């Protein structure tokens, strides 16, 4: 027998080796493409000497020439202090294919993060099928699908796209919260260009086939960065407006700055432009109802008509839907639901506030909208936003029409307090629209005769339909504000609605959404 | 809680030297016994723990401390008593331990030297089988923190009672000297090659030659943590120094476990 | 079973009156006199519908597939890919049993997807071509 | 080519070739190691695992699972020989019209020893039995671990002892041991709820004769180690002890008849008339007797089964630990088509005195019933805890504190 | 008339022999004629006394459904 | 309000939905569209808004009863019990199923010939026929208890998953669970439908839907594999990986990640000249071994990733089986909480 | 209460038998 | 099982109704 020092020798020696699993000849390949290894790329995202790595001794059973890791690295760690696990592919072994154990680690790492609630974090480059043993890429593929649905509405889950996600590799991110993306090195695509080539004949190139700009237009992919550090830095920022779980507290960060009115409070009196048809950029508003500039945006590039954010309110992370009325009139398409209706699900299941920021004409009309699905789109975004629990306060800029008025936290879709700046609009439709559906009527555009009938009717329409006054009226909002007393109001809302309970509701299996 | 001032870095960048002893505490020859509170008193705080039955079943050695101001139960193995064998009454004095920080709250660690059961007509008769399931029992009932250090041996259904992975163990490491496998090296061999051990004996082979090269053979390839680390029952194979670490670090992580059983009156737990 | 009674479960005794043998059907849920427990808090009795598809108001509901209608070998095929057929024109003759059975278009429209060869045994329900 | 009929084989690339395929791996599975080890079996007088279930579960209504399994192992030239099932039936059934799910391990294959493909489908079953709700019926026969395996063996059985405790008080659990059970194949049946040997065809023991003969130097047979009367007897591990693999199967069945499917179900009970009157006026001749079963002197015995029978229906009683602690009796009965678990002092032995193993006895069968929701009926005649030392040094105290 | 009756599938009594026969198995006939319905009573109802995990999903489907059931 | 319901049922010509007309789109965006290309019934069944369309207001009627009777009355009752216990032993319908799947592959196939036969009668209610017509969503009956049964269409785009059907399979799955209906999967397919189109159409969140609805439900789950099951396609149609209960296959299954044609060409594009002779004879060869050793029921047999395979004729009374066994079920360790995420 | 008539077939034949209602 | 036999008279005749022991009616 080894002598215990001997034993302890062996021992060190073996785990400087399963460092480098795949050897020389392998580092001298991912050398050679310029790219990071697993382990560099987990201590470059987690905090200094942090990483406990779990299961760097193993191997896939009875094969001689085996490698340990199996092609993933799983472990723990912290990232600003507060506990998350972490796996990364190693494409260096197997070309990081999905075998048994690596499924297994993978499993064991997400069961771990369900039982200790914090967030987990995987950085994609490689998980293709093993072409030993593919069929054990196939059953462990699904072994994942499964596993995510533990973690689904309890812990963050972050993917971090750093090379070719392609066939069943996909599956795993796409059920993750936030997916982060390397612009010209990080794909997503079930099948390849060249397969779809064979069998459908069509010429594909990878940046049209799943680019990660593409991807983020599309809406698989949250963020697209240019860089790993870049990626790194936007998680950091992600996970600080977050609870490690379901259940705990989010962090505060600098509460109580500026309780009295500020000459940037007072700037948003003369924000909104004079005339309607005027666009100009919502960030003017939102970089100044809020506790500071750190508006932290998701999904920008997917409905770019909408905002999607963090922000804090009195120290108190809050998400921010808002429309942009910089782009395409601020009008909701199929994008902006969809990212909406995500975005409330999430803040609702991470107990965030929800602020909504109201400047938009609705639905955005057209034949290919119609066909792209914004009947159910539109249904999804009013059964979140009704399901939400969170507290829930609007404020109107200029244009609340139809839909548009009735899903961005409208109080007749559960919104707790309404706030309306006096450039606030809220009606049916537009004074254009209805101005039309009146003229059409008559035989022809005999000017000036329809010219001066239909600007005498949207003359009266602004004047006396589309106004905040017939809801302060009527009571469908809370009250008409002056511009600049809205970062205080929201401080005093919020702090109101902290512990709201929502109810009478009926405890059952789950909703229904329109899917 | 004791409020404790925990050093900054990692666990190589925290090891002290009373962590350090422990990578020398093991003896070379594994038929030599070792003090099993040498390794208790290394990895509590103060070097304080309070045992529990002292003078009750010696080759077990339960009992309370503290690891960075947490209070912890300590299960440990004690190789200078039959061995380190578990036993009718080892099996229930720590079974009763577990069930009652269980109770209260109190994470648990397992020191695993065990080399099986202690083999006698007594024990079957007295009811070793039904008496040492209450062990099994309360540990994979108990839903606290469970952390789980094989220091030599950790053999067959010992294997299975002491803080296996599959039992439930959260986190499990595996010192250098630790030596995981169905059973001792001698009855494998005796066993998986009866068939070229009688082939020798027909031949008139020097058979107690060849069994002794074979069961050296077995020893050098299996008698080792690295197979169980190979099917990830050992979550990390780790120097001895590192034990603090881990499991300091594995207690404050597993504060409140999300886990459950399914819905019962109350179980039924052999008696 | 066809009809509602056919679907209540029944059990067939042997009963000796005055010597003669009788053999009785007795259903299970049978009420006579004062017996009871008849059905379950939520039994239902129904015609039990039949294991067809529908019938010939949907020959296809926006289907173009022509299925084979019994088991058999395909021993003629009448038509080939690109071939423009009309409601009633015969596409293939399948051999069931010895005997020839014409498999015709329910459309009108274009041969499309050709499936079968002569020779090839077909079972019920496969795609010989669509008509589109 | 045309080929005589005992070589052709149907054209796999057809589905009638693909029928014929699944028939001939069924077929293969009734016999894995040959037809000469089921003769070898027969001979020995025993049933097979499968003769077993079948037996065991009502005609026609086992769907087995897992069947065409085969083992993944490598070391010591396993790979040579790959049995189809791994050398345990598994899957669900029917026990008299009520659901049950069961495993039966096979000790023709590796000498019935436990390897990863093996456990891991009595985990499915065991798993499957928890989720639905059912009993869950194991039948033992086995040697331990399957040593060329390795360590895979060991987390097997973890995983196979951590299902048996989540059920337990879940879902009634049942073991039959119908063989030698060495090594971890006792722990699972250690766990289960209860436990029914065959007198002298089953073993229980961790460590064999041959490991106790060398390292205490005793000299025993497996029958005198772990033998049904032993377990019985002596360790108060085993509740039955049958003359024969059909008499077990007729016990478990009963005892399966008492209890509910789950926790949470309502129990099994039966119709019966209930006469109108009062107590006194619905008095039988059969009631009558218990006036004058009590002796004169007290120091005279009685056997208290006289007034089990005599209250509970058809003067039927299941008798649980019949061999073991007789000065208390405890079983099963029904009173007006009610399940009641009976626990009474034995006046003929030991004056009915407690004492530990009566303690433990009666404990366990207690919680039983209360984990099932079964009533428990006491009958008391009881003049102290036996008096000895042995009883203080082996703790009559802590032990005896199990039954309170 | 969609009821199923009583078969006589092989033999032809007489009168005197049906009537015998009806009259047995009417005899025979029995159990619940036309019972009320079965009362509810949820006390002491097993699944109330079973340990719940605070987190449990069988506090939803075992509990609030057997509750609810009705 | 409509899009918010279960069930919509249009009559044909005389329904049509939209949020804007078109003449207020012509007025915008100065594209010109009809009523019936706009929201017409038989186009919004298409695109999945409208899940059945009828010719008369009586018809509709009548599809709304036999909907409901399928169906309990809320979250918590029971449904309504349809003829249990007829034909409790094997008939000449069951041994049809024998031989029922083409021998040669790639032949289509209709599946409603096993769909009528694997239940208790031909009372299949098919449920938004026209969305996605490579998959079929309905409702049958088991021993007279209402189940959802999810099957493939190799009639229809060689029963490929398509957005359209992941989606309808998914919403479906989960008003199945609401209403405590045992799931069953009737499995032949290739797996995701390859294309630009495909992956522009959201190919990977509607697929990533799915894997969630599948995951999340709490009813019991059976499978039966007929033919086809290759990659997302297994993985999704109730694989025992994502928490199916009971999982059979037929003979004919073939369990792999990718067809043995696909391997194929994934072989071939190493030395690739498929101008030369050899090549097309090592790919026929490596075609017959494939479909001889990997795509095949016996390695998932042997791996138990599948219960039992099983003569096809049994079908009917082993799903019997199987769903009274599983009655009961309680879905195993669950965090209760406010509610899952599922992509979108 | 009152007589019942249950409906009989005997050999393909329908026959009605009356009987007591109180029969059980 | 045994079967059951009932003696029963219609008119002027006794007739003997023979039935299997366990009918279950
Ligand atoms: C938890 C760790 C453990 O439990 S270590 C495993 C315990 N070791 C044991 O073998 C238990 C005691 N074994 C024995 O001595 C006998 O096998 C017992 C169980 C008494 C049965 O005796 P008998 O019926 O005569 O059979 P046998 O031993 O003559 O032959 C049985 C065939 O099966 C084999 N076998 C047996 N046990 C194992 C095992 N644990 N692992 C692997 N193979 C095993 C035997 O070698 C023999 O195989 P073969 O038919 O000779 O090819
Ligand atoms: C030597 O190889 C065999 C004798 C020692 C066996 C030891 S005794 C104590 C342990 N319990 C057991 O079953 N084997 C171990
Ligand atoms: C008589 O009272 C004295 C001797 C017998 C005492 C009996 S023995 C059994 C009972 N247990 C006890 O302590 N006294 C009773």
């Amino acid at each position: 027998n080894k002598t215990t020092a001997e034993l302890l020798a062996e021992l060190r020696e073996k785990l400087e080796l399963a460092k480098e699993p795949g050897g020389e000849k392998a580092v001298a390949k991912r050398e050679k493409k310029g790219i990071p290894s697993a382990r560099a790329r987990i201590n470059a995202l987690l905090d200094p000497g942090s990483f406990i790595e779990i299961g760097a001794l193993a191997k896939t059973p009875g094969d001689p020439n085996a490698l340990y890791g199996d092609g993933v690295v799983t472990g723990r760690g912290t990232i600003d202090g507060r506990p998350v696990g972490v796996f990364s592919h190693d494409q260096t072994v197997f070309q990081g294919s999905v075998g048994e154990m690596f499924g297994r680690k993978v499993a064991r790492l997400m069961e771990w993060v369900a039982m200790v609630g914090c967030p987990i974090i995987g950085i994609n480059d490689s998980a293709g099928a093993r072409i030993q043993d593919a069929v054990t890429s196939l059953a462990w593929y699904a072994e994942l699908g499964r596993r995510h649905e533990m973690l689904r509405g309890l812990v963050p889950e972050i993917s971090l796209i750093f090379g070719k996600c392609a066939g069943g590799a996909v599956y795993s991110p796409i059920q993750t919260d936030l997916l982060v993306a390397v612009r010209d090195q990080g794909y997503m695509f079930i099948t390849g260009p060249d397969v779809i080539k064979d069998v459908t004949g069509e010429d594909v190139t990878f940046d049209e086939l799943g680019g990660a700009d593409e991807q983020a237009k599309r809406g698989n992919i949250h963020k697209v960065v240019n860089s790993e550090a870049e990626a790194y830095q936007y998680v950091r920022d992600y996970l600080s407006f977050l609870p490690s779980n379901h259940f705990d507290n989010p962090p505060i960060v600098n509460p109580g700055m500026e309780p009295e009115i500020t000459p940037h409070d007072l700037e948003l009196d003369s924000i909104v432009p004079d005339a309607d048809n005027m666009a100009y950029d919502m960030h003017e508003i939102l970089l100044r109802i809020f506790d500071d500039g750190d508006v932290f945006e998701i999904a920008e590039q997917r409905g770019p008509a909408m905002i999607t954010a963090f922000a804090r309110v009195d120290g108190h992370p809050v998400g921010v839907i808002a429309n942009q009325p910089m782009v395409l009139s601020g009008a909701i398409d199929n994008e902006a639901s969809d990212k909406a209706a995500s975005f409330i699900r999430f803040c609702d299941s991470y107990n965030l506030p929800l602020v909504f920021v109201v400047d938009t004409p609705g639905a955005m009309p057209g034949v290919a909208e119609e066909k792209g699905g914004i009947i159910k789109r539109g249904g999804r975004f009013f059964n979140a936003i009704v399901e939400a629990d969170v507290p829930k306060v609007t404020v109107i800029i200029r244009k609340a029409y139809g839909g548009g008025y009735a899903v961005m936290g409208s109080k007749q879709l559960s919104a707790d307090l309404n706030f309306a700046w006096p450039t606030a609009r809220i009606a049916v439709i537009g004074a254009e629209g209805a101005a039309q559906l009146l003229v059409k009527r008559f035989p022809d555009p005999n000017a000036p005769e329809v010219q001066k009938i239909r600007d005498d009717f949207i003359e009266g329409y602004n004047l006396n339909m589309a106004t905040p006054w017939i809801a302060a009226e009527r009571g469908y909002i809370d009250a008409v504000i002056q511009p600049h007393e809205t970062r205080l109001l929201l401080r005093k809302s919020l702090r109101l609605l902290r512990d709201k309970q929502n109810g009478p509701k009926v405890q059952r299996k789950h909703g229904l959404l329109p899917l | 809680l004791y409020p404790v001032a925990i050093p900054e870095g990692s666990i190589e960048e925290t090891l002290t030297d009373e962590d350090l002893e422990l990578d020398t505490l093991i003896p070379d020859s594994p038929n030599q016994p070792y003090d099993m509170h040498e390794v208790i008193t290394r990895i509590l705080d103060d070097d304080e723990f309070l045992e529990v039955q002292a003078g009750y079943a010696g080759n077990i050695v339960v009992g309370f401390g503290r690891v960075e101001g947490r209070p912890v139960g300590i299960v440990a193995n004690q190789p200078t008593q039959f061995a380190g064998c578990l036993d009718i009454n080892a099996s229930e004095k720590a079974a009763r331990f577990i069930r009652t920080c269980d109770c209260f709250n109190i994470p648990i660690v397992l020191l695993v030297d065990v080399p099986g059961f202690l083999p006698g007509t007594d024990q079957e008769y007295n009811g070793i089988i039904r008496r040492g399931a209450k062990l099994l029992y309360a540990y994979g009932e108990a839903t606290v923190a469970k952390v789980t250090v094989i220091t030599r041996k950790s053999y067959g259904g010992a294997y299975c009672v002491m803080g296996s992975k599959d039992m439930g163990a959260d986190v499990v490491v595996a010192w250098p000297t630790a030596q995981i496998a169905v059973m001792g090296a001698s009855g494998a061999v005796g066993f998986v090659y009866r068939q070229q051990l009688k082939e020798a004996a027909k031949n008139g082979e020097d058979v107690d030659a060849l069994r002794l090269e074979l069961q050296q053979t077995y020893e050098d390839t299996l008698v080792n943590p690295y197979i169980a680390a190979e099917r990830g029952y050992v979550d990390a194979v780790i120097p001895p120094s590192h034990t603090r670490g881990y499991v300091a670090n594995a207690l404050r992580l597993l504060e409140r476990k999300i886990v459950q059983m399914p819905p019962k009156k109350h179980g039924n737990i052999p008696l | 079973p066809i009809e509602e009674e056919d679907t209540v479960p029944r059990q067939t005794v042997v009963v000796e009156v005055g010597g003669r043998r009788l053999e009785v059907s007795l259903p299970g849920d049978l009420a006579i006199g004062g017996g009871g427990g008849a059905a379950a808090p939520g039994v239902v009795r129904k015609k039990p519908k039949p294991r067809k598809r529908g019938g010939g108001g949907a020959k296809a509901a926006s289907g173009d597939a022509v299925t084979a209608p019994m088991q058999g070998t395909v021993v003629k095929v009448a038509v080939e890919e690109g071939q423009e057929v009309s409601a009633g024109d015969l596409v293939v003759v399948l051999e069931a049993m010895k005997m020839e059975n014409p498999v015709t278009a329910h459309k009108d429209g274009t041969i499309t997807g050709l499936a079968v060869e002569a020779g090839a045994a077909i079972t019920q329900g496969t795609v010989i071509a669509e008509i589109k | 080519v045309t080929e005589p009929s005992a070589e052709h084989q149907v054209d796999i690339h057809t589905t009638a070739g693909k029928l014929a395929d699944l028939k001939r791996r069924t077929e293969e599975t009734l016999h894995p190691v040959g037809e000469a080890a089921v003769d070898k079996v027969h001979a020995k007088g025993k049933l097979t695992a499968r003769e077993r279930i079948l037996a065991l579960l009502d005609e026609g209504s086992f769907v087995e699972l897992d069947a065409l399994a085969k083992h993944r192992s490598t070391n010591f030239g396993l790979e040579k020989n790959r049995p189809l099932g791994d050398g345990v039936i598994t899957g669900y059934g029917t026990i008299d019209g009520r659901d049950v799910c069961i495993f039966s391990q096979d000790a023709t294959v590796f000498g019935g020893s436990l390897g990863e493909v093996y456990g891991e489908k009595i985990v499915k079953v065991q798993e499957l039995a928890i989720k639905t709700g059912r009993p869950l019926i194991g039948i033992n026969d086995g040697a331990g671990a399957r040593i060329q395996e390795g360590v895979v063996s060991l987390g097997l059985y973890s995983r196979i002892f951590h299902n048996n405790i989540k059920a337990s008080g879940v879902i009634p659990q049942i073991s039959l041991i119908m063989g030698a059970a060495a090594g971890g194949h006792v722990y699972s049946p250690a766990l289960t709820d209860f436990v029914v040997m065959v007198d002298q065809t089953s073993q229980m023991f961790i460590t064999g004769p041959d490991v106790i003969k060398t390292v205490t130097g005793e000299d025993v047979t497996m029958e005198e180690l772990g033998g049904a009367h032993t377990h019985m007897a002596k360790s108060g591990t085993a509740h039955y002890v049958a003359s024969g693999e059909q008499d077990a199967f007729d016990y478990v069945r009963d005892l399966l008849s008492y209890l509910p499917p789950n926790n949470y179900a309502d129990p099994p009970l039966y119709p019966v008339a209930i006469p109108e009157g009062s107590i006194e006026e619905t008095l039988t001749d059969e009631d009558l007797e218990l006036d004058t079963l009590i002796p004169d002197s007290p120091n005279q015995p009685y056997d208290m089964h006289e007034v089990i029978t005599r209250i509970l229906d058809d003067d039927e009683f299941l008798e649980v630990q019949a061999g073991y602690a007789g000065n208390i009796v405890v079983g099963f009965g029904r009173v007006e088509g009610r399940p009641v678990g009976i626990v009474a002092n034995q006046p003929t032995q030991f004056a009915g005195c407690l004492d530990i193993n009566a303690s433990e006895k009666a404990a366990r069968f207690i919680r039983t019933c209360d984990c099932f929701n079964i009533p428990i009926v006491l009958l008391v005649d009881v003049p102290g805890f036996l008096p000895g030392t042995d009883q203080e040094y082996n703790g009559i105290i802590r032990r005896g504190a199990k039954l309170l | 008339d969609h009821e199923a009756h009583i078969k006589v599938l092989r033999g032809e009594p007489t009168p005197e022999e049906m009537a015998a026969l009806m009259a047995v198995l009417a005899s025979a006939g029995g159990g619940p004629a036309e019972p009320v319905k079965k009362e509810r009573n949820m006390w002491g109802h097993p699944v109330d006394k079973l340990r719940y995990s605070v987190f449990s999903w069988q506090r939803v489907t075992l509990l609030e459904r057997t509750h609810m059931r009705r």
